[PDB]
């Protein structure tokens, strides 16, 4: 039949798109001291493996439609649930949009590689160093919270006090006007839902999603000093369906607003 | 059968369902407050509609939560009110209610924590008693 | 009476008979009044027993009676167990009234006296001082607010503040100092309650709250008593927000308290409106976040009940619906566990009857119908339905629903640390809990990791423990060096950061992997900066460890050392021993774990002097039932069994066993099947129950611990009951069990000296190259880089390894015997040696590989090893030998030239010596010396068996007892095998199971070990037996449950690969035992010499043609080449080519010329064809492979046979039949035809007449079918599609041979007992009365895999044992002795008429299973396949004959389509209509 073809000339299109392969990350005993390595380490291996699972999958795919070897089982339900779009149960390991459709689950997936490519590139020329300065996306990460975990692991680790005196300030700022701080982290694409920040501070607006150039994320320890009145929590979650929350973040509004107006318009900060 | 997408409609239903005779007791305050509840009521459930933006996850709201508020404001007023025509709005249990519909009723369903934050800034900004003046606005900057 | 006295509506049906027939006895209403209550353990009465003066706990705790009821003067079941319920309450009510009065006088007070507060405690229970606790700040607290009632009053609500600062000040330094364990308890739920109080106190003064009745005090619970009232029950009122409810007043024993979460009063003030409401509540949220317990805890502080219904395979539904209408009844609550883990029917059913009670309910704001009972409703009520993300629909009206997705860690870690006297609790606190965040997600996960708040909980609660035993210690060192002693003082200068990482250490890191102690010690550093710990050293143990590992031969060493880790792991094992009373010692196979715990055990009994006693027992080979006893359905008699034995005669204390220690090793695969009658001892209780109603308290001595390998089964309940230790596999050193092995050879001898100075010489010989970086774990490492048909462990490897270095030690002893006057010099025992252990590791690592791995193995180790080699350019060392002189010579000349007779060819006994079977005989002999049990592996058919069964009879002093193993088979088999040949007696040293022959070593053959099915836990009954007679030397009797130890037996098993269908791989323990060999198919020359000299007697038949035996071989072993690369299993499963088929094919050719006295080289060679075409293509699926196959026949036999005529020799009509002339001459095909149709004729006037076409394959293939039948034991595989004449040509054939076709008639109704019906019918038809049958069955008449397994092994065997049982299997008997009689044989006892009966039936039925690795090789396929082109112009030419389709007016056409190829070259009308 044609959906023989079709499914073929797809399934070789993901595999030229997808990238080819994840180099692993080198372990050191120094490395393996640092928590932010053994985070990094954790996704280089998570990601290799599924990237191996859906190139020897997409590999037998096309092998398949030009029937060289036999559906199994196994077989015989991906290929099934790539002709109905729906998105299969051994690919998705990571949590996902409920509603996402195989073929931007794929560009998804070919962006988290890349950027995983990005990440061990800059490991294996550097060390755990150069691994601190690293600007990730929350949403591209497997597991972001242990990203940001991991962060205040590093902070604590390298300026020695407990993690449970540590919080966490956010300084939103421009990719190119952003300072490296020791305890400053760079965090791309969060999105802000129904607000606006300019120099740190909040302002509702009509506009449905405002880009932040590069977060800020620095760890600094807790003042024990009540937060002031004009001082928002903003949740962060990582996908539009808001499902799954990730971290906190406090945030100061412009004069004149009302929080009780930030909550009720839903105000949110969003990975992806 | 769907319901109609609208304030209005729910309004309408929700004093529809609920008897002339109960909304009409001995304090003549329970009929603003049966009021006030059935609005937070109806803004709640038709912020369900847009679930990305008005709440994270889609509760089931339904009408069971409105008799079981309903039920806790009447038995709440007939306590602080023994059998008296006129209540002083001051006197009215505001934070018993915010409470009580803030924990219990209309937040058991609700699990993240943002939700309930939420839902707590809307029984605040409702239920009080500045809501008994008559230059109160149960909305700002409507157009 | 069930009515009455509502509460035994939970105790089971059953027990309810139970407690009807032990009415005239109270000392066996114990189970009753465990179950019925909430912590009742007992009822305490006099020594008359007639009257109850108390009530008890699990604990210990007893409440005593204001005014006991006496038996005697209500002999009603029902009514004194009324009068004790309202008496209980009664008692409860005023005996709070005391402690309130008590409590109050305590209270208002600028200071407390320490003394009289704890002899305040200890005058009452648990709850009952933490209810007068509450009462009394509930009343302090309303009468400071009703003395606001001014307005802006100065708050005496600072004194109540100050009055319970001071007050948990006092309980911060009574903890502290060493108490009773209940008065612990009272203690922690006191200052737990009392810091509640303080917090909500500083929640009420920060609000600056000013009347009585502002809702801000209203939420909070309120505690109202009025001593006033004249009934007892509700002089206490519970009253939070609006809700108000009487107190339950019913006993609790002691239970554990939360912490009063904010979650958790969020959870209370919402159940308590919902009940207010008159509905339940549904607290979701994922497991572990205390939804159940919450639950709970209402219903304690309410002083309800609350009844646990956890839902799991477990549940049930009548005992389920039985104890609903018991809650309906009594007004206790039920909190059901996760709801949505239920099936969707039994779901549906509870819901329904749920709803129906909640109805109810709100209709009471009364009866409803449970059971088509009417039931008053009583108003306390309240039903909980937890859930994990939902609720059915029929109660989503109906039920509130709750958040429950994160409790405060923060503040429980708060209260409990703080109530342990910790100082500084909230640093500690605040520092823990996100500790367990960061373990939960940044450790590997593993099965057995836990960090749920649980593990939290219990961190704590060792935490405190470990304080208390440290300040202990000072103490002791204070009163030795001085007397200043002050237990405040010596708080204030104890650390208690390091107390906790002490307590994490000792409790979390034994469960660690080896890659995860970095990483904890890494989350140690981040959260506890500066702090770190290190734990005490226990010389004493340390040297009692290196005395007895000395002693035992084990290696010892510290920390960096070899084995330093085993070391510390029993550190490890034993500080969990002193703080856990259960254990679970979980690792792989074979790391530290019998021999960790043995050397524990005697290194104790060396240094406290207590000795040790171990009764290791195996679970899953005894029954669960005879694991823990028997019940007698007539006279419920009491049957212990193997661990309840144990368990009463460790108590009964006869012989000082209560002195001694005691360790119960639970060595085996665990499952939640018997420790669930287990769990109720790992808790606190410590108390075994049983069935029947006896209670067994748990010694303190008596230590249970788990030697399990995995928990992949293991229920998380149970895994949290008790401890754990982790044996990583790296904890146990390769080169540590070299040194292992070379201890024990240099120590023990191996009769029971010179050969153990041989020994030594060996060890001294062999020592090299067992040090660190030696050959053989280089060699071992690449083993494991290779593949094996078994799972490859380590140990097994090793194991085989050891036992052949033995077998070459009793080899060197047998040549000195040999050789007195010469004994072997140092020079040629140490080549010897260096050439055996090569030899050793070739056939121990590469044992189970194919030979190509082999290959490669030697090659490694030749690269690798400085021992010289044999120098053959391609053979390799494996097919070589090393003599006892020390020299490498090859296997060849080990094998000798035997002559078969000629009668005996293709004998199913007769074993030709080959390389293989040579050099297997020689593995086998050193593996039977040595007594260690082995496995054949290989593909089925390969010889294993009689590779093995030769060896065997050609051992002196041993019998060989062949058992098949089936799917069903289990260690009864063996019990009765070992009755049947062994005899139970008794020694000195114990009960000794021993053959009936003397000094005869009884060997248990196993025909398919791992045949029996895996068990859903993942475990072998059978294969587990085995395990625990090769490790422990012996087994448990079930009859007198006593340990009996094997003399003089071993066992020898045999399977094909696991990769087969219905082969389980073996579990790992089980292989580390048995070594296992790999039997492949013999290779070429191998089958060229073995059937050279079965056709060389074979063509002593007729000498005219014996010159031609050797080319015959070897065109018959080309062809079976070929036409095994060519017919791969890949392309069907069947194309399977064993010598077996080369057996059958020689067999056939006896068949053919034995009645025959003369033939040429044509007749000869026609047989050959016609037997080649049956074996090798009448099983093919294609008709261009069965072309491939006729060309490949005429090809080899044009090439090995060039001098003889074509044309004759291989006619394509080969058809071979006996039924025209007297013998199995060449048959024409025209006259047979001829000879079948006169057969027809008579069959259709005889039997069904429907026409039958003879065409080619209806000839080849009746003559197959007909070939098949006439040989005994001949069973036949008749795939084709359906109507191709499958059964019609199977039943023809029947009649013509005589034979009595059966088919079994097959419906829907037709279950598995209609077919066991038919079994014994046609058996007792086809071996009593002599009457042979053919029985066909199709594909339809399988309904069941059952009945394919059942013909399965009736096909092995030729009887299957399962059919014949009881009054079946008398009839059997006698049918079989009269059919005996008739024929002429006298034989009386059963098993010999059993053994006569299997022959006439293997002699006498031939079933044929028609279609369209087990049965493949051991039955014959034919493939119909679907009628060619011919058969159906035939088929049209004979039918549409009879109307006139000549049509003289057609015109042949130019072209002609010729679809037929045979079709006639000007074709008739009625032959171009057919076409
Ligand atoms: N400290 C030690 N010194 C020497 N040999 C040791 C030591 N510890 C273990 N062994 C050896 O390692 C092997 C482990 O034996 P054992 O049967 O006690 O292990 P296990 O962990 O209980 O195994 P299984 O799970 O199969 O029951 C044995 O060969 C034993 O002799
Ligand atoms: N309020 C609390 N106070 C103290 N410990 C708690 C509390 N809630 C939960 N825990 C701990 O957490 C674990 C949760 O147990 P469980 O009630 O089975 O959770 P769930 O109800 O979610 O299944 C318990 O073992 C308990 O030790
Ligand atoms: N060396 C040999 N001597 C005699 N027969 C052999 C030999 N090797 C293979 N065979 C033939 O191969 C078959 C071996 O398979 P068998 O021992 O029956 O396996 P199992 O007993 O496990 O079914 C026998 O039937 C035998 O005829
Ligand atoms: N060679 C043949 N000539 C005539 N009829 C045949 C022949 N082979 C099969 N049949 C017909 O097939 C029918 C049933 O065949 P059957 O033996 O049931 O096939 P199967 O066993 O494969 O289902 C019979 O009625 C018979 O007439």
């Amino acid at each position: 039949p044609a959906w023989m073809r079709t499914l073929h000339t797809t399934a070789s299109n993901w595999l030229h798109l997808i990238p080819q392969t994840l180099s692993h990350l080198k372990r050191t005993v120094e490395n393996i001291k640092d928590p932010l390595f053994r985070f990094f380490e954790r996704e280089v291996k998570m990601g290799a493996k599924l990237l191996q699972d859906v190139r020897q999958d997409l590999a037998d795919v096309v092998q398949v439609c030009e029937g060289k070897k036999k559906q199994t089982n196994y077989l015989r339900t991906l290929i099934n649930e790539l002709v109905k779009g729906i998105l299969p149960r051994s690919w998705s390991h990571y949590t996902v949009p409920a509603g996402m459709t195989v073929i931007q689950w794929v560009s998804d997936f070919s962006e988290r590689i890349k950027q995983l490519q990005n990440i061990s590139l800059a490991a294996a020329s550097g060390g755990a160093k150069e691994l601190k300065n690293i600007h990730v996306c929350l949403g591209g990460l497997f597991v972001p919270e242990a990203y940001i975990t991991a962060t205040r692991q590093y902070v604590a680790q390298a300026n020695s006090w407990s993690l449970e005196e540590l919080c966490l300030e956010v300084n939103v700022t421009t990719s190119q006007g952003a300072t490296l701080d020791a305890c400053s982290f760079g965090v791309t694409g969060l999105k802000l839902q129904g607000a606006t920040c300019n120099n740190n501070k909040l302002s509702l607006s009509n506009a449905i999603s405002t880009a932040l150039p590069l977060t800020q994320l620095r760890w600094v320890k807790q003042t024990n000093t009540e937060k002031k009145a004009s001082v928002v929590t903003l949740p962060v979650y990582l996908n539009f369906t808001r499902a799954d929350l990730i971290f906190t973040v406090d945030f100061e509004i412009a004069t004149k607003e009302d929080p009780r107006s930030f909550y009720e318009r839903g105000v949110a900060v969003l990975c992806t | 059968f769907e319901p109609p997408p609208g304030v209005k409609a729910n309004m309408l239903r929700t004093f529809s369902s609920i008897p002339v005779s109960r909304i009409c007791k001995s304090p003549n305050e329970r009929a603003r407050l049966y009021f006030l509840l059935a609005w937070f009521h109806a803004i709640i459930q038709e912020r369900l509609r847009y679930a990305p933006l008005g709440w994270s996850k889609k509760y089931e709201f339904g009408e069971s939560d409105l008799r079981s508020a309903c039920d806790t404001v009447d038995t709440w007023l007939d306590d602080t009110a023994k059998g008296r025509q006129n209540i002083s709005p001051d006197k009215i249990p505001w934070s018993a209610l915010k409470t009580l519909m803030a924990q219990s009723i209309y937040g058991g369903r609700v699990d993240n924590e943002f939700d309930q934050r939420l839902l707590n800034t809307f029984l605040e900004r409702l239920f009080t008693t500045r809501s008994f003046d008559s230059e109160f606005k149960l909305a700002c900057k409507v157009d | 009476e069930r009515s009455s006295f509502p509460r035994f509506y939970f105790v089971g049906d059953e027990d309810l008979l139970e407690i009807i027939g032990n009415s005239k006895n109270v000392a066996k209403l114990q189970k009753h009044f465990k179950k019925m209550f909430a912590g009742v353990s007992s009822i305490i009465l006099n020594e008359d027993n007639s009257v109850v003066l108390g009530i008890s706990s699990r604990e210990g705790e007893e409440v005593m009676f204001k005014t006991p009821v006496s038996i005697t003067e209500h002999p009603k079941i029902n009514e004194w167990l009324t009068l004790v319920e309202k008496e209980m309450r009664v008692t409860l009510a005023k005996l709070l009234a005391e402690s309130v009065t008590e409590v109050e006088i305590f209270g208002k007070a600028t200071s407390i006296d320490p003394n009289t507060y704890i002899t305040w405690i200890d005058k009452y229970q648990a709850q009952l001082v933490v209810l007068s606790a509450q009462i009394a700040w509930s009343e302090n607290v309303e009468t400071a607010l009703s003395s606001m009632g001014g307005g802006g009053d100065a708050a005496p609500l600072h004194s109540v503040l100050s009055n319970v600062e001071v007050t948990l000040n006092v309980l911060a330094d009574s903890v502290l100092m060493e108490q009773p364990p209940l008065r612990r308890r009272k203690l922690e739920h006191l200052i737990t309650e009392l810091v509640h109080q303080r917090d909500v106190t500083r929640s009420l003064i920060k609000s600056k709250i000013d009347n009585a009745k502002s809702f801000e005090w209203l939420s909070q619970m309120r505690f109202y008593f009025d001593p006033k009232q004249t009934d007892v029950l509700q002089q206490l009122s519970i009253q939070m927000a609006n809700a108000k409810f009487n107190y339950g007043f019913e006993y609790l024993g002691v239970q554990d308290k939360l912490v009063q979460t904010p979650l958790t009063d969020r959870c209370y003030l919402t159940m308590t409106q919902a009940l207010e409401a008159r509905l339940g509540g549904s607290p979701f949220g994922p497991a572990g976040t205390g939804k159940t317990e919450s639950v709970k805890a209402l219903g304690h502080q309410l002083g309800r009940f609350v009844l646990v219904f956890n839902c799991d395979e477990t549940f049930d539904f009548q005992a389920m619906g039985r104890i609903f209408v018991g809650l309906c009844q009594v007004g206790a609550w039920g909190c059901f566990d996760e709801f949505n883990r239920l099936e969707e029917r039994m779901l549906s059913a509870v819901s329904q009857q749920v709803q129906c009670i909640q109805e109810a309910l709100r209709e009471h704001s009364i009866t409803c119908e449970l059971l088509n009972k009417q039931v008053k409703v009583s108003p306390d009520m309240a039903i909980f339905i937890t859930m994990n993300p939902n609720l059915p629909d029929n109660l989503k009206k109906l039920f509130r629903s709750l958040a429950m997705t994160k409790p405060d860690r923060q503040l429980i870690a708060q209260v409990m640390l703080y109530s342990q006297g910790f100082r500084t609790a909230e640093v500690l606190a605040n520092k823990i809990v996100p500790f367990f965040k960061l373990c939960d997600e940044q450790l590997s996960s593993q099965s057995h990791y836990d960090f749920g708040l649980r593990a939290l909980k219990s961190v704590l609660v060792s935490a405190g423990n470990v304080k208390r035993e440290r300040i202990q210690k000072i103490k002791r060192e204070k009163e030795e060096r001085g007397e200043a002693v002050d237990e405040g003082e010596i708080a204030e200068n104890l650390p208690e950061q390091e107390i906790l990482i002490q307590s994490v250490c000792e409790t979390m890191v034994p469960k660690l992997v080896a890659e995860d102690i970095p990483l904890l010690f890494s989350l140690l550093s981040d959260v506890f900066p500066g702090v770190q710990y290190h734990r005490g050293e226990m010389t004493a143990l340390r040297e009692e460890l290196k005395k007895v590992c000395q002693e035992m031969y084990l290696t010892y060493g510290d920390g960096e050392e070899v084995g330093g880790m085993w070391v510390e792991k029993v550190l490890q094992l034993y500080q969990i021993t002193q703080i856990n009373h259960g254990l679970m010692m979980v690792g792989p196979s074979g790391s530290g774990k019998s021999m960790a715990w043995r050397v524990l055990l005697k290194a104790l009994e060396r240094l406290e002097g207590v000795e040790g006693v171990a009764h290791i027992i195996d679970p899953k080979a005894i029954s669960k039932d005879h694991l823990y006893g028997t019940l007698d359905p007539n006279t419920r008699e009491w049957t212990d069994g193997l661990f309840t034995h144990v368990l009463r005669k460790i108590i009964d204390s006869v012989r000082g066993e209560l002195q001694k220690r005691q360790w119960i090793v639970f060595d085996g695969d665990v499952d939640p099947e018997w420790v669930e009658n287990l769990n109720s001892v790992l808790d606190d209780n410590k108390l075994l129950t049983l069935p029947n109603g006896e209670r067994l308290s748990l010694p303190p001595n008596v230590r249970i611990m788990f030697e399990v390998q995995d928990l992949k089964y293991a229920t998380l309940a149970t895994v949290s009951r008790c401890g754990m230790v982790w044996f990583s596999e790296d904890v146990l050193s390769t080169d540590m069990i070299f040194n292992n092995f070379l201890a024990r050879l240099r120590s023990i001898p191996l009769d029971e000296s010179p050969m153990l100075q041989i020994q030594r010489d060996a060890a001294t010989i062999m020592q090299p190259y067992f040090t660190s970086n030696g050959l053989v774990t280089k060699a071992l490492e690449h083993a494991f880089q290779l593949e094996h048909i078994m799972d490859l462990t380590r140990l097994r490897c090793l194991g085989s390894l050891f036992s052949m270095l033995h077998q070459a030690c009793r080899n060197v002893a047998q040549y000195n015997a040999n050789h007195p006057d010469f004994p072997m010099q140092i020079e040629q025992l140490e080549r010897y040696i260096q050439r055996y252990l090569v030899y050793a590791i070739l056939w121990s690592l590469s044992g189970d590989s194919r030979l190509k791995m082999r290959a490669e193995l030697g090659e490694y180790i030749r690269r690798i090893t400085t021992v010289p080699l044999p120098t053959a350019p391609n053979i390799p060392i494996i097919d070589y030998e090393v003599s006892i002189s020390g020299e490498w010579s090859p296997w060849q000349a080990k094998v000798p030239q035997i002559e078969v007779e000629t009668h005996k060819v293709a004998a199913p006994d007769v074993v030709v010596p080959t390389l293989d079977t040579v050099r297997h005989e020689a593995l086998l002999y050193t593996w039977l010396a040595e007594h260690k049990p082995l496995v054949l592996c290989g593909p089925p058919g390969s010889g294993k068996t009689m590779t093995l069964f030769s060896a065997l009879r050609a051992l002196p002093d041993m019998e060989v007892v062949g058992l098949n193993f089936s799917s069903a088979t289990t260690p009864e088999l063996l019990l009765k095998t070992f009755d049947h040949y062994c005899e139970y007696r008794r020694t000195p040293n114990g009960v000794v199971l021993a053959p009936v022959q003397l000094g005869k070593w009884l060997v248990l053959f196993c025909d398919e070990i791992n045949l029996p099915d895996m068990d859903k836990y993942g475990t072998q009954r059978v294969i587990s037996f085995i395990r625990q007679m090769v490790e422990h030397g012996g087994f448990y009797r079930t009859s007198d449950q006593t340990w009996v130890k094997l003399e003089r037996i071993q066992f020898v098993g045999a399977c094909n690969p696991p990769t087969d269908p219905g082969r389980k791989p073996l579990s790992h323990r089980f292989l580390r035992h048995v070594p296992v060999v790999y039997v492949d198919y013999p290779g070429p020359a191998s089958l060229t010499q073995i059937y050279g000299t079965f056709n060389r007697a074979m063509l002593r038949l007729i000498p005219s043609l014996r010159t031609y035996a050797e080319p015959l071989t070897a065109a018959m072993v080309e062809f079976y080449t070929m036409s095994q690369e060519r017919f791969t299993q890949d392309t069907q499963p069947h194309y399977i080519y064993s010598p077996r088929e080369m057996t059958r094919w020689v067999r056939g050719i006896f068949e053919a010329l034995r009645p025959l006295e003369t033939l040429p080289v044509e007749g000869l060679i026609r047989i050959w064809a016609h037997e080649a075409l049956r074996l090798f293509q009448d099983r093919l699926v294609e008709d261009e492979e069965r072309r491939w196959t006729d060309e490949n026949i005429d090809t080899v036999a044009l090439k090995h046979f060039p001098n003889i005529d074509r044309e004759k020799a291989m006619s394509r009509p080969i058809l071979y039949s006996n039924w025209l002339s007297k013998d199995y001459i060449p048959v024409d095909q025209e006259e047979l035809r001829d000879y079948v149709k006169a057969r027809l004729k008579v069959f259709y006037e005889e039997e069904l007449d429907v026409p039958l076409v003879l065409f080619n394959e209806v000839l080849d293939h009746v003559l197959r079918i007909d070939r098949i039948f006439r040989q005994p034991q001949g069973h036949l595989l008749l795939i084709g599609v359906s109507g191709a004449g499958k059964t019609t040509l199977s039943r023809f054939v029947a009649w013509m041979n005589g034979l009595s076709v059966y088919q079994i008639k097959v419906h829907r109704k037709y279950t598995g007992e209609d077919f066991d019906e038919d079994l014994r019918t046609v058996l007792r038809r086809s071996g009593c009365k002599n009457e042979k049958i053919a029985f066909i069955m199709d594909e339809s008449n399988v309904l069941d895999s059952g009945f394919l397994e059942r013909m399965n092994t009736l096909l092995a065997n030729g009887e299957v044992p399962g059919l014949f049982e009881g009054d079946e299997y008398a009839t059997l008997m006698t049918q079989c002795k009269e059919g005996a009689q008739k024929e002429g044989l006298m034989l009386d006892s059963h098993e010999e008429l059993y053994k006569w009966f299997t022959s006439q039936v293997i002699r006498n039925l031939h079933v044929v299973f028609t279609m369209n690795p087990a049965l493949f090789n051991r039955c014959v396929l034919n493939w119909f396949g679907d009628w060619s082109t011919e058969a159906l112009y035939q088929v049209g030419k004979e039918f549409t004959s009879k109307m006139d389709l000549e049509k003289p007016n057609y015109i042949v056409p130019d072209y002609m389509p010729v679809v037929y190829d045979k079709l006639p070259q000007p074709p008739s009308h009625r032959e171009a209509i057919v076409n």
